[PDB]
């Protein structure tokens, strides 16, 4: 029994870790969405080169 | 030098109307970190409990 | 709740990041009226 539980806790942490990791997702792509876009203005600036 | 001050007119009014939009999201994001709080005091009684 | 509140966060930072965005945009507008002296 113990172990059983043992196991379900450590399950438990691994699941919010994910949730972490899903957050952080949602950042690796925020800033990114902007930061690329933001070297494609320099682009532009490019263009006026 | 007329057309330019009513473009000039024009672009002052979609400022101001830009500026209220971005003063109605930051009080949408205001009252949404509210709740935020609201419901990390209900985590918090969650946790008492 | 502690997942409810964890959607509202990345809620209220994906407005944060729009209204950043909007901010933006009205500060680039206000610049732009620069010739309204002339």
């Amino acid at each position: 029994m113990d172990i059983d539980d043992e196991l379900n806790e450590l399950e438990t942490l691994i699941k919010k870790k994910q949730d972490e990791k899903k957050s952080s997702e949602l950042e690796l792509q925020k800033l990114v969405h902007d930061l690329n876009k933001y070297k494609s203005n320099t682009n532009n600036m490019e263009k006026i080169i | 030098s007329k057309l330019f001050q009513f473009k000039l007119l024009q672009s002052n009014s979609k400022l101001a109307s830009t500026l209220e939009k971005i003063s109605s999201s930051n009080k949408d994001l205001e009252d949404e970190k509210m709740k935020f709080q609201e419901s990390l005091k209900k985590v918090d009684e969650i946790k008492a409990q | 709740e502690s997942i409810n509140e964890f959607k509202s966060i990345e809620i209220e930072m994906k407005n944060k990041l729009e209204k950043l965005n909007s901010l933006l945009t009205y500060i680039k507008s206000e610049i732009t009226q620069q010739e309204k002296g002339l």
